[PDB]
RNA sequence: CGAGUGGCUUGCUACCUCGAUGUCGGUUCCCUCCAUCCUGCCCGUGCAGAAGCGGGCAAGGGUGAGGUUGUUCGCCUAUUAAAGGAGGUCGUGAGCUGGGUUUAGACCGUCGUGAGACAGGUCGGCUGCUAUCUACUGGGUGUGUAGGUGUCUGACAAGAACGACCGUAUAGUACGAGAGGAACUACGGUUGGUGGCCACUGGUGUACCGGUUGUUCGAGAGAGCACGUGCCGGGUAGCCACGCCACACGGGGUAAGAGCUGAACGCAUCUAAGCUCGAAACCCACUUGGAAAAGAGACACCGCCGAGGUCCCGCGUACAAGACGCGGUCGAUAGACUCGGGGUGUGCGCGUCGAGGUAACGAGACGUUAAGCCCACGAGCACUAACAGACCAA
RNA sequence: GGUCUUAAGGUAGCGUAGUACCUUGCCGCAUCAGUAGCGGCUUGCAUGAAUGGAUUAACCAGAGCUUCACUGUCCCAACGUUGGGCCCGGUGAACUGUACAUUCCAGUGCGGAGUCUGGAGACACCCAGGGGGAAGCGAAGACCCUAUGGA
RNA sequence: GCGAAAGCCAAGGCCUGUCGGGAGCAACCAACGUUAGGGAAUUCGGCAAGUUAGUCCCGUACCUUCGGAAGAAGGGAUGCC
RNA sequence: GUGGAAGUCUGUUAGAGUUGGUGUCCUACAAUACCCUCUCGUGAUCUAUGUGUAGGGGUGAAAGGCCCAUCGAGUCCGGCA
């Protein structure tokens, strides 16, 4: 009688096309609770390995026992805030007002930017505080970028620039906290924001797979029984009904797959170390060797090895953060074998 | 743990625990070892095997 | 039901013939259903370790042959995962007939039983020889 | 008995197509309706409890698997929260299928003088086309906004991004003579859906290594062919799923409903004015898209003889063209070499052993030898190759 | 009914049949479940003796059913090989074409509209795709009736 | 080797079953390989694919027109020196 | 034991046939083709060459089958505008 069945694939990650920036861009931000702070970082994906742990969860009957967890290694060398951007409130949303920069620029920030030569860090500041007096000062975000140079395994040097948000106690407080972070040289690190045990959201541009059929792109079925030896093996029965005399978009078709942005929710941070504690024997295949500032992530992460992935304190966490979990054994055993 | 076929130390968070018809337990560190036993070979004769070394 | 404390990958389907692990007078059992499981269009009903199934007695004593009885999966050939990541596969697939309260219809159990089975069906477990 | 609504069925009508709008059933894939089977919130009860019975709001999501039958229908099983119904040319044959209806062959029964018939039954019996327009999925080139780099904003658009169940405690408690037997709330898990990933298990892996049958290069050594590997054993990377990770709560406004204050109507009344609450549904939240939003945006910096871009060169975290991304001696972008890490599994040769044989000869065994061989990865290393240079630009 | 039509009035068999409308007949075997199959029963709508009946070993690209074995038929798909496919050089057709044509939702009309009416939406050009629509293309419908047609 | 069978190789013939170059070479298709656990749930129907296999020894049911059924089935062996 | 009968078996010997795939093709390589699958294969066998039967006539182990891509009455021209 036509047994029911949910559709094939989600209409929520559309239109399934190539992404505009190989660098992820957050749409939402964490609310302003605790003290003033930057709400995000970044680093380059290195690879996969397991870390043995002590069951943390106080509601796990197994609480306190051994437990092997999968971990995606990621290199998170210190990023640099090069400016403070301030948006104002208009009846047409939020618009940038101005930017306050520094002078100390990374030896290679010119590979991407037309690095400033003569800026006014006082008058812009001035204009900012004035907007605040008036009551039209919308949130404050810093223009940040990385040091791809800091990761040998990463071939690129040309910095991936991107804007993260600062939200603290009052607005005044984080305006200053912002100013100061910048004034110096903008240098900051993972520890400054995150802490092992905590929950974060990892956004990234998925592994790209070129054009693909609907079977692999929408999870439709290949032809079955006798049908499959007929001249159609991996294509749907129809594009639609007679009327409406047209093909909908809701119908699964051939197209671009992968290299789309996804902000994968609630990722746990196992540990944030430095050095080669994580690195594998032989070397992280198609990636290289890790040694330096990093972060261990529970589960999978968007994108292949070498891709930039951004962090943000989970905005919709389900569990309370069970800080600094005990790390009993991080496997270094080769990935080939 | 140690492999009940080859004898090489087994990497924690890796492996299969085969359970026989009688009840006996045999931990293998790899698929290579499993299939090398499914043929009829004894770890002693295989040179690359630590049991044999 | 209560957590198995292990990850299973179903090794059975509705229609699968398996071994009857007890002195009930049943030798061959045929899977028929899976308690608390509803599939999806076309997907043939999957049965794995520690699942209360519904069975048809395939082979055995002329009194037990063709009887619709409940039972519990105690062994299977597909690898099932434990907390520490190790995998665990058995020699064959099997289950012991059970009644309403979930107490074994037979007296003794033949062959081993995964330790995870104990946590869901103790009455079956407390009657076990080897618990791997 | 009386009034009606819908257009699934059936019938009537003969307007539409006979220079053809491909049948029934099924399949697949897509949007929808509500007259709601489950799930959410309610009401009544012949509502103690549990379990039901009848009604109301409600279309978010679900609504599965099999046995006989071409069947639709329907009959039967076991599961299930429940396994609701209907529309889209009785949705879908320039998609499949062709079991039935309905060609030609043949048999049976019935009828017939007969040719032959049947709204009887049965066996066999074909599925054409290189898409012009439109439509949608993805991908590029231009123009407009009127120099470039980077970062943004968000008109609007898409989502089911989540649905449901079992279990533990609450509890053998409330209630009940008893039997039996709840809930709020807190936890843990499974299932369906969804998005991503490959440490792990599994698949592949006609890269790779080994065993071996036939035959040919005299033997040996080393190789070719045996369908795109002879067969067999093992299998890296990668791609994968049978593997692994992640997928709320809460607000705001309401429906059915429960109420408040309250008059018309001194009283009473949830409604008329007003106010409090209240659905899995609606709005936000959250994910994805999105300056071509013609009101064609905002910021910062560089530049208008020069900022920046194209071709070029070495390559990919990208890839059907096009596009995207990185590097280019101020260098590790690629190759070579060497290590590292891996796959095989002990090389030729020679020494010894070797059932035997007058001898020739001798399959094989051991040692040499974790050997020989091999790598789609990593590192070291400028040795080679990233050189020369051309073009556009306010 | 305990003979009348029309000469006789179904004997052996066979039987729910490739014949049985009723029909998925009833009972059993078998299955979790069997409009199937087989056996029995059988008043056979409307079986039956050379219009041959029954029975039957052997044979069969003949028709229906069951079990063991086997497997990607399916659960539920993956990865691979070879030829295409895609980009370049060369060669180079056909189908089809009233016109206009970037449409979509409704409506309306000879009652199934890209072209009417009202709205909505739409910058142009191009590549690739699987075919929703043009009641797509192909064939002056084989189906039906009509003709003081044909064979 | 049973063989005018396979398969590999002569003698002889041919590179004219007559367009080419490039991309780890995407989707899609055509021939095909392998697929864990399950094993006809697929389907009108096991359609398609697969399974078995050559020779020798042991052994062989019902039924039968005494010819057959039968290679029934079932069981073991197979190399090289 | 000998003997070696047979519209006998196996069988891509050669040759003959055409079961399923409803595959490939379906402006083809082809106005009936390719591939795998399958049937016979000492006889009512297959085949070449020659030769006989002619249109309401042949020929037909009968399908209204065949008689030069033409058959429930061939083809050509004529009757015919
Ligand atoms: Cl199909
Ligand atoms: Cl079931
Ligand atoms: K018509
Ligand atoms: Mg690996
Ligand atoms: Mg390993
Ligand atoms: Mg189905
Ligand atoms: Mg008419
Ligand atoms: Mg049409
Ligand atoms: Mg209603
Ligand atoms: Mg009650
Ligand atoms: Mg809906
Ligand atoms: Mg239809
Ligand atoms: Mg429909
Ligand atoms: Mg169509
Ligand atoms: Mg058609
Ligand atoms: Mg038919
Ligand atoms: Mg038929
Ligand atoms: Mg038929
Ligand atoms: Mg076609
Ligand atoms: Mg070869
Ligand atoms: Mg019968
Ligand atoms: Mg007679
Ligand atoms: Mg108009
Ligand atoms: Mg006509
Ligand atoms: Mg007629
Ligand atoms: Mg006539
Ligand atoms: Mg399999
Ligand atoms: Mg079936
Ligand atoms: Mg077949
Ligand atoms: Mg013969
Ligand atoms: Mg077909
Ligand atoms: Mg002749
Ligand atoms: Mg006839
Ligand atoms: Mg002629
Ligand atoms: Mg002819
Ligand atoms: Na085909
Ligand atoms: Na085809
Ligand atoms: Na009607
Ligand atoms: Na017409
Ligand atoms: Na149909
Ligand atoms: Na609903
Ligand atoms: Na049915
Ligand atoms: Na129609
Ligand atoms: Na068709
Ligand atoms: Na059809
Ligand atoms: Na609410
Ligand atoms: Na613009
Ligand atoms: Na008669
Ligand atoms: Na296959
Ligand atoms: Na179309
Ligand atoms: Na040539
Ligand atoms: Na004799
Ligand atoms: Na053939
Ligand atoms: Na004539
Ligand atoms: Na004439």
């Amino acid at each position: 009688p036509q047994p029911s069945r949910p559709r094939k694939g989600s209409l929520g990650f559309g239109p399934r096309k190539r992404s505009t920036s190989e660098t992820p861009r957050f749409n939402s931000w964490p609310s302003d609770d605790g003290q003033p702070g930057v709400q995000g970082f970044a680093g380059y994906k290195a690879g996969m390995t397991h870390v043995v742990l002590v069951n943390d969860e106080p509601n796990s009957p197994r609480e306190g026992m051994e437990e092997t967890v999968p971990v995606t290694v990621i290199e998170t060398p210190p990023m640099r805030a090069v400016a403070l951007r301030a948006y104002e409130d208009t009846p047409y949303g939020q618009r940038p007002l101005t930017e306050v920069w520094t002078d100390e620029f990374h030896s290679e920030l010119d590979r991407t930017l037309d690095v400033p030569e003569d800026h006014d860090p006082d008058a812009a500041e001035e204009q900012i505080r004035d907007a605040h007096e008036a009551g039209d000062l919308g949130d404050l975000r810093l223009i940040t970028h990385t040091v791809p140079d800091a990761v040998p395994s990463v071939p690129k040097k040309k910095p991936d620039v991107m804007e993260t948000r600062v939200g603290g106690g009052s607005v005044s407080d984080r305006l200053d906290h912002a100013l100061d972070i910048v004034e110096d040289g903008g240098e900051h690190a993972m520890n400054d924001i995150f802490r092992a045990g905590e929950y974060a959201d990892v956004a990234g541009v998925t592994k790209g797979k070129g054009t693909q059929g609907p079977v692999k792109r929408w999870g439709v079925q290949k032809r079955k029984g006798k049908h499959a030896r007929q001249g159609w093996r991996r294509r749907i029965g129809n594009l639609g009904p007679w009327n409406p005399s047209r093909v909908r978009s809701t119908v699964p078709q051939q197209g671009q797959t992968g290299y789309h942005q996804r902000t994968e929710l609630n990722k746990r941070l196992i540990d944030i170390g430095e050095g080669d504690e994580p690195t594998v024997d032989g070397g992280f295949v198609n990636y290289g060797e890790v040694d330096g500032p990093y972060t261990l992530v529970k589960g999978s992460v968007p994108g292949p090895d070498k891709r930039l992935v951004r962090f943000r304190p989970a905005v919709r966490p389900n569990d309370q953060p069970r800080l600094d979990p005990e790390v009993r054994y991080v496997s270094n055993e080769s990935n080939q074998g | 743990r140690e492999c009940d076929y080859c004898g090489t130390d087994i990497e924690p968070g890796t492996g299969t625990m085969f359970v026989h018809k009688d009840g006996a337990t045999t931990h293998f560190c790899s698929s290579k070892c499993e299939n090398n036993a499914d043929l009829g070979r004894e770890a002693r004769n295989l040179e690359w095997t630590d049991t044999a070394r | 039901m209560e957590a198995l404390g292990a990850d299973v990958t179903q090794g059975l389907e509705k229609g699968s013939l398996i071994t009857c692990a007890d002195n009930t007078g049943a030798r061959e059992l045929k899977v028929i259903s899976v308690h608390g499981y509803s599939g999806t269009k076309n997907r043939l009903p999957k049965a794995g370790l520690g699942d209360k199934i519904t069975v048809s007695v395939t082979k055995g004593t002329p009194e037990m042959r063709r009887q619709v009885l409940e039972a519990v999966v105690v062994r299977q050939r597909k690898p099932i995962r434990r907390p520490d990541g190790t995998r665990v596969k058995f020699e064959d697939n099997a289950a012991v007939i059970v009644d309403e309260n979930e107490d074994p219809r037979g007296t003794e159990l033949k062959g081993p039983i995964a330790r995870e089975v104990a946590q869901r069906f103790g009455s079956v477990a407390s009657a076990a020889t080897m618990i791997v």
